[PDB]
């Protein structure tokens, strides 16, 4: 019986009759999807539709051994904005002539005027008055006032450059006259100086370890992150762009949407940086201290939708090929390891193909 | 045949176990920790 | 094309002669309705001075008497030129920001900022290119080009390399800068070098080379409306939001600074407003909240004209326990002035088929129009115009030239209207689901 | 082989002059319904008018689900159908009239055809390079990668952007690798290691892949089914691109927006070019609305502006209410409870309950698909249920009495087995009996009120 | 520990008659009823059916709950048996219908078969190379059986797992090269001295033997709402574990669909419809009913038991009233199973049965005495006197509950019926349903 | 502390026949301006700056969502 | 636990070729404030040493189950080796130099609950970002 793929061609093919009730090329290829779909159009690595502009090659003789692969990747949808607000003062936040609001109002809201400046911390840090709390979290008024001004991705870069030692105190700091020692400092830090996670790290059955750790190994064990992927998105697209006739307008668009500072704490630090800080005479501190990405969920799919077919298709997807694996893996027993004749020649390479993925000789 | 100048080796057997550092790493910070600093 | 025939594509404008703005009894596609014809040609000629901001009218009248289709027809004599904003009211209700958010973003929509920009552009088919990368790339390099009346080589700038290697730029490909920003639009192929394109499928268009000269300054016109500049301005990608939606509430000391960044852009000649349009359709769909907003969105220079359609009788205003004229506040309904449509006479009946049968590819018998005319009068105008559809289709299965009467009988027959379905539930009372729940599944 | 409600409905059993067979594709009677149906999907495959309504009215039972999966299987796998229940719209991420919007753009089908432009090869070399920013105060980062590819035909060395690099980071890459590279996303794909290194002696599991064949640079060509709504989500929160939006984007937890009517207009822009260039072709299809009195006021207020819109699909609404209160307008009621206004567009397709004679032969027809012999006696007896109780009771008792028979070893289901379906498997009016008769009673074994 | 229904162990029906024993597995009566349900397991175990309403209704006790849990029990592990609470359903995370759509699929389990191959030796030597200040990692693990030898290249992420194991020659590992995992089984000689610091001793063990590499097929049983999740997302399947799924788009749910059948005819996956047990399905609400008429028509529906109590009810979300709470176009596609209420002989072995299970020793008297308490007062209030009495006669020092616990556990704990009373003897010193009360003596 | 790109001086217009570049007259005014502005802000708008990072300080704001 | 008092390599009796330096034992000296003791360390604890920039003088713990060691800062007995330096200074762990001893861990459920829904620990940007 034909595979579902062998029926959705020969189901394509019979509609060609509509017009018809070329007979004998249809009758030939009903004879080769018959044989096998591979024959008909040859399952190959695929992605969803791409819904956007690239520079595609218009030669393949003129291309040369040495290219250079530029990040055409764009957009259809294309939205044109005037450089008068794109660029000369529409926006409100960008300082310049024409914006004479904003270089100020940068100035005053962020510095002057700032609860979270050094000089205005320093003034309440006291008494009953609104910092007076910071004595005891366990950061400076320069680590304050960072964490006020930069957003929440600078400051998870910033977090990876961290220690959790009040965590290592518990380790340590355990006697009765160790008074459950805390760095007067670090006082109000107190859920990080006492949880159970550090000590169910050190203990020596883990125990308490490993029952933290139940959902992320139940998860593994079912093997959903070696699961073939059941579905992906149909299409795909790269971000909208404004189009502004404007150098600052493309100058922007690199700065914001190809952010180097963030890339490169995902993507971690060059290799010329990694041989500076090993052959150094002293240590140094890397920007991030490594990469910062995540590790994709699935082992074999990670972070694309490109798919790639495999030999366990290629067997299913012709039933008469697989009735014949079936009925070889046990005349195995027998031989005649190449007592079979085909009516196509390409038939045979395919069959090639399989026995390679079997190993089995000729 | 030389080996990496940036990787140190850790090697175990029933011998017990060694750290063999390349000498293009002694005279570096990594080579205090082997008594082999600047 | 992708433009599908809707229940409105035979609406071309208002049919209104533009010196006295008297409607004439049939033309654009509108048939009758002259006194509401008319006083829409009014408002339109209010619109287009622009003079006036937030008079609100009201098209009021039965269903199926031709409010949506005067509002098609404002839209389409207005043109392009002039932000028309069509809402639902059922789209105010939104779940990402309050009512009154979504009603400030509509009034938004519908005034334009028209700014005008030069810029040299230079167009022409590629003769050659030459790079040197030495071997880092882009080291230098010359672009020839060309158009039918002028030939040019251009010693290239490195990031015009980078441009160039990016999009790939072949000889023979035609080819338009923006060179005050450097961005390459691939225009299209030369059919003169198609031999060159070994890697192009059969199914690659070409074109003919460019002409002229080979830089000219192109003028563009933009319009963005108050409402994007907004969303521009309220995060780094805000502009990102006119499309996903996930706008937030804009604080609206944001939308004050902008109004006065665009009064002092009037004032400097920078920019021109164009203050459009927003109609409301089913403006009845609004709550209690929502009409009180938008008496005080009304008074304001940045206001558009708004247009509001209702089937309603005096009936239950949303978000309060009693009824009024229209379904809406007479708090509300005095700031108003209301355009009444009428029921169709059987002859306007008549020509409203016969358009919606010539807009539909049907040749149409003139005793089934005269059916069709009956079945209007006693069915309705929407139900006789769905019949022509489906008569074609019955005709072309009995492979019919014609829809006959025999087509037309067999629509009646087959597809209820409303009030013979009416009569249905009504038979069938015991076997429909009533309103207490109550059903009887058995013979 | 699970066999459901519909699996008897293979079609609307129509003839090519479109007048219903009595009994055929799995039908027994709706004829003048099936005719109706007919012309709906006539209507549907001529892909010519945007925005027609049709209500299946009648009565619980009466088929109305059934019609519409004959139409699906009518218009076959080509066209969208897009079948939802009116509960379905009251979304807790976004407005009740954005999922009316997103189902509506779901109908609207396109195939396309997609030229991929690629590279392909064993990577023989790879070598960065790399720029020294001075005051950006993230250091160094890589200027271009040069990678070498080979396939079976030949070769090539290519000079990578940076954030095709990052793509090829993000694929975890190395020398010996056989590897893709879609030009047109710059995405990256780890194909495997090269055959050239097939060796047992590693403990991971490694891809070996022979050689890619043909020359390193290729392009393909593929066909695309998508619809509206895969081209306005796939832009509305993009992930294809290996910028920094898209890079984050994949990592961010799936959110559905309030998509503005500026990206549907901007897509249909973009699919009209797609048109206007021969690549793609649109398959408009339908939306099937189940239990459309389900939907609210606002719902059908808003598809009054929805079904004006001239690239609107068919909407098929079934309903099965009499006399009804509109839902959120608790003062109009009106038939099928579908409010006045919106009732005038559609084609009203009026289904009728079914006679003693076509109950028996709907038994026999869901006999047979279900896989059960019966008696004509115990036909009988089933109809016998259909008749006096329900349609749906009467076709629930074959699953039980074909195991009450089967446990007796008879392989046929006779009288004696229906009559202990009846008895264990009450219908609901035979339990609403005992609720009433207890109900008489309060106390400990009363049912709670 | 001992919960409310752990003495029902099965539903108690001959499996060939399908007849209820009078007495079996823990359950008691309602036969019709047991065998009812048993005649629905055959439903589920066959499969082939989809998408059928079961409703089970009867008056409070009467072991609705009893007979659906002994049927969980009878299908045993392979088969999902999700249970709801009505009650789940209301989110603020997804609608309801989300809500039932992923409770219906986590009803449908996918067996998937894969092969996969494990190491199994001796680490005779290990050999790591890291960078300095970076994440470069290489190294090679020399393995050994007592009859193979070899040695493997080892990447960064078997080095992770190899240091987070602390692998020392001469430990017995095994390494599933499918999963990656490693673990460790013993040790073929001491570990050595020399070092200190080197953890706790382990298992001995002699070499494995043979070959080193060994193919196992290993089966793997996943619901359609894992695979919905997994596949909605790029990052974040810990929202299998957290929730936090969102409402995931129907497009992604048809692409399932279809793989899942694909999957079944290539005989990748065997496809193991189980049942959704909605309890007190009378909370679920009119557009909840009208979304399940609709999901029981798909070929991947499973089997929905229900059970209610109510009388002629009010239909949530609704002004009328309604045969067990339920709409009629809903009832329509429901079959009922009734459960009535027991006799004193049923109660007197409900009784003992329970007593059974808590380990509770009652006198005839005692039991007697209980049982006549659980005509007049309901089977759970007299289950509640078991561990109490058992208690009370503890204190005491009793070997058996006597007539005295049982009338002392009696006196203290108050009947249902006894605290209605006593509820309307102080209805001015109680807070009146308009708010009124006094406090003063 | 602000300060902004206009452009690249067009006297440097012709370093190469094309490159993609905004050329603009070099200004001929005063390279120096002194002006008197008077600046207008709200209590509110102290607040929204104090309580969390503003405009082109959070970048990862064009994430939407959370 | 302990303050480090020394660190100290022994070179390897058969040294490998081709390396400057072949290791064979890490030693360290712990000093508590109740005792003194050389840990002849397996010579792979240098990755924890190095990352965790150990020196003597410094007070740490090894634990026994990984092998490795944390750094939880410098003694105060080394607080007035300069004038300012950014140290926050720790006192001399009180206990044993090797503590072994058992501890019980008291656990609500719905504590496994949140431990296994929202981990706590990880390094990556996603995890980072999710706990501030
Ligand atoms: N005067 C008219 N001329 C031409 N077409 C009309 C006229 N009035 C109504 N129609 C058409 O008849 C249908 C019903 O009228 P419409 O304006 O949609 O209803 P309503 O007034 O309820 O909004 C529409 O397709 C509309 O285009
Ligand atoms: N004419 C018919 N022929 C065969 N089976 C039918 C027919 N009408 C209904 N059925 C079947 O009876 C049941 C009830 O029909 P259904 O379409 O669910 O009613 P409703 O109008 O409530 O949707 C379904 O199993 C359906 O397959
Ligand atoms: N027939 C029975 N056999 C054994 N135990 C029963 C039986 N009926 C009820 N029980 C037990 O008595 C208690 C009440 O029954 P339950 O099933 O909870 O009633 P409900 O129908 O209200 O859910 C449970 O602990 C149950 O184990």
């Amino acid at each position: 019986e034909l595979s579902y793929r062998q029926r959705a061609m020969y189901q394509s093919l019979r509609n060609q009759i509509s017009i018809m009730d070329t007979l004998m090329n249809l009758v030939m290829q009903f004879r080769k999807v018959c044989n096998h779909p591979d024959l008909f159009e040859r399952a190959d690595t695929s992605s969803p539709f791409f819904c956007g502009h690239f520079a595609e090659t218009g030669s393949f003789l003129r291309e040369g051994t040495n290219v250079a692969l530029g990040y055409s990747t764009r957009s259809l949808v294309e939205y044109r904005l005037p450089r008068l607000i794109w660029c000369d003062g529409g926006r409100l936040d960008k300082p310049g002539p024409g914006n004479l609001v904003a270089g100020f109002r940068s100035k005053y809201l962020n510095h002057m005027m700032n609860i979270w400046t050094p000089e205005n911390i320093r003034s309440s840090l006291e008494g009953i008055e609104n910092f007076t709390w910071l004595r005891f979290v366990d950061t400076s008024l320069q680590e304050a006032y960072r964490a006020s001004h930069t957003d929440v991705f600078a400051r998870a870069v910033d977090l990876a450059s961290k220690q959790n030692r009040l965590g290592h105190m518990q380790i340590v700091y355990d006697e009765p006259e160790d008074k459950k020692w805390t760095p007067v400092h670090a006082l109000f830090q107190i859920c990080e100086r006492e949880n159970p996670k550090a000590v169910a790290e050190i203990t020596t059955e883990g125990v308490l370890r490993d029952l933290m750790n139940i959902a992320r190994v139940k998860y593994r064990e079912l093997g959903l992150c070696r699961l073939e992927k059941a579905a992906r998105p149909r299409a795909s697209a790269p971000p909208i762009e404004v189009v502004c006739d404007s150098r600052s307008a493309v100058i922007e668009r690199e700065n914001i949407m190809f952010h180097p500072a963030m890339r490169k704490a995902l993507f971690g630090p060059t290799p010329s940086e990694i041989k500076e800080a090993s052959f150094g005479p002293r240590p140094v501190t890397l920007y991030p201290p490594r990469a910062l990405l995540p590790a994709p969920d699935h082992d074999k799919q990670r972070f694309t939708n490109i798919t790639v077919p495999s030999m366990a298709r290629f067997v299913t997807d012709s039933g008469k090929l697989a009735k014949l694996d079936e009925l070889l893996r046990e005349l195995k027993e027998g031989g005649h390891r190449v007592l079979l004749y085909f009516q196509m020649t390409r038939m045979i390479d395919l069959m090639e193909e399989y026995l390679t993925y079997r190993n089995y000789k000729y | 045949k030389r080996p990496d100048p940036m990787m140190i080796r850790w090697v175990n057997n029933k011998m017990g176990s060694v750290v063999a550092v390349p000498e293009e790493l002694l005279g570096t910070h990594a080579g205090v920790v082997f008594g082999a600093g600047p | 094309g992708l433009n599908l025939i809707a229940a409105h594509s035979h609406i071309r404008g208002l049919g209104v002669d533009a010196d006295t703005l008297e409607p004439r009894p049939s033309s654009q596609g509108l048939v009758g309705q002259e006194k509401a014809r008319k006083a829409a040609a009014v408002v339109l000629e209010m619109i287009k001075q622009g003079k006036i901001a937030g008079r609100a009218v009201l098209i009021a009248g039965p269903p199926s008497t031709g409010k949506t289709a005067i509002a098609m027809g404002m839209a389409q004599s207005l043109g392009q030129d002039v932000p028309f904003t069509t809402l639902a009211a059922s789209e105010i209700f939104s779940l990402e920001m309050s009512k009154t958010e979504a009603l400030t973003q509509a009034f938004r929509k519908s005034i334009g900022v028209r700014i005008k920009e030069e810029s040299e552009i230079m167009e022409g088919e590629v003769v050659e290119i030459q790079i040197d990368r030495s071997t880092g790339g882009a080291k230098q390099g010359k672009l020839t080009i060309k158009t039918t009346d002028m030939e040019a080589i251009y010693d290239m700038g490195s990031k015009m390399i980078d441009a160039m290697t990016k999009e790939r730029v072949m000889a023979g490909d035609i080819i338009s800068i923006d060179k005050s920003s450097g961005k390459i639009t691939k225009l299209g192929r030369s059919y003169a070098r198609s031999r060159d394109y070994d890697a192009m499928g059969v199914d690659t268009k070409f074109l003919q080379c460019p002409e002229g000269e080979l830089q000219k300054r192109k003028e563009v016109v933009h319009t963005v409306s108050l409402h994007e500049i907004d969303v521009i301005n309220s995060r780094t990608q805000g502009f990102l939001a006119l499309f996903s939606g996930d706008t937030g509430e804009i604080r609206s000391e944001i939308r004050d600074q902008i109004n006065t960044k665009v009064a002092e852009w009037k004032e400097e000649g920078k920019a021109e407003i164009v203050p459009g349009v927003l109609f409301i359709d089913e403006v009845h769909m609004l709550d209690i909240e929502c009409f009180s907003y938008i008496n005080r969105a009304l008074e304001s220079d940045l206001a558009p004209i708004v247009i509001m359609a209702s089937n309603r009788g005096v009936s239950r205003i949303r978000g309060t326990d009693y009824k009024s004229p229209h379904g809406l506040p007479l708090d509300f309904l005095d700031r108003v002035v209301i355009i009444n449509t009428h029921p169709y006479t059987p002859d306007e009946l008549r020509q409203i088929l016969s358009i919606r049968a010539q807009e539909e590819e049907v040749d149409l018998t003139p005793d089934a129009l005269a059916l069709l005319t009956k079945i209007g009068q006693e069915a309705g105008l929407r139900y006789a115009s769905n019949l022509i559809t489906t008569s074609q289709l019955i005709a072309a299965k009995r492979r019919a030239k014609q829809v006959g009467v025999e087509d037309v009988q067999r629509s009646f027959k087959l597809f209820y209207d409303p009030a013979r379905s009416v009569r249905f539930v009504q038979e069938s009372e015991k076997r429909l689901i009533g309103n207490d729940g109550v059903v009887d599944f058995s013979y | 082989h699970r066999t459901a409600a519909h699996t008897h409905i293979k079609g609307l059993g129509l003839n090519s002059s479109g007048i219903a067979e009595k009994q055929a594709a799995g039908f027994v009677g709706q004829c003048a319904a099936r005719e109706a149906c007919g012309v709906v999907v006539d209507l549907i495959k001529a892909h010519k008018m945007a925005g027609r309504g049709v209500l299946l009215a009648g009565g619980p039972g009466t088929g109305k689900t059934a019609l519409a999966l004959a139409i699906s299987q009518e218009l076959g796998t080509k066209i969208p159908f897009c079948p939802i229940t009116g509960s379905e719209i009251y979304s807790t991420e976004v407005k009740k009239t954005e999922v009316l919007m997103e189902n509506f753009r779901r109908a609207i089908g396109l195939r396309v055809r997609e030229t991929k432009d690629v590279y392909e090869g064993e990577v023989t070399e790879m070598t960065p390079e790399e720029a020294e920013n001075p005051l950006g105060g993230y250091g160094k980062t890589i200027s271009t990668l040069l990678i070498g590819l080979k396939s079976a035909r030949g070769q090539k060395k290519l000079r990578l952007d940076p954030s095709i690099y990052e793509a090829i980071q993000k694929e975890r890459v190395q020398v010996g690798d056989v590897i893709y590279i879609e030009t047109n996303t710059g995405a990256c794909k780890r194909v495997g290691r090269s055959d050239a290194y097939a060796t047992e002696f590693d403990l991971e599991a490694e891809e070996y892949v022979p050689i890619p064949k043909g020359e390193v640079h290729k392009k393909k060509e593929i066909v695309q089914d998508v619809t509206l709504h895969d081209l306005d989500v796939a832009n509305a929160r993009p992930q294809g691109g290996q910028d920094i939006i898209s890079m984050m984007g994949q990592l961010m937890k799936p959110k559905m927006t309030e998509i503005t009517d500026k990206l549907r207009m901007e897509i249909n822009k973009v699919v009209q070019k797609y048109i206007n260039q021969g690549v793609a072709e649109l398959i408009p299809g339908v939306l099937f609305i189940d239990e459309a009195h389900m939907l609210d006021i606002e719902c059908f207020t808003y598809l009054n502006k929805a079904l004006e819109s001239p690239i609107a699909p068919i909407v098929v609404l079934a309903s099965n209410r009499g006399i009804a209160t509109i839902r959120g307008a608790d003062d109009l009621k009106a038939a099928h409870g579908i409010p006045p206004d919106f009732l005038q567009r559609l084609l009203i397709i009026p289904t009728h309950p079914y006679e003693p004679d076509e109950i028996r032969r709907i038994v026999r027809i869901r006999a047979q698909t279900e896989g059960v012999q019966l008696t004509d006696a115990a036909v009988d007896r089933v109809a016998e249920h259909g008749v006096r109780i329900s349609l749906r009771y009467c076709l629930q008792l074959l699953a039980p009495a074909s195991i009450l028979a089967r446990v007796n070893g008879r392989t046929q289901v006779d009288v004696q087995d229906i009559a202990e379906a009846e008895e264990l498997f009450l219908d609901a009016r035979r339990s609403a009996n005992i609720l009433t008769s207890t109900g008489e009673s309060g106390g400990l074994h009363g049912f709670i009120s």
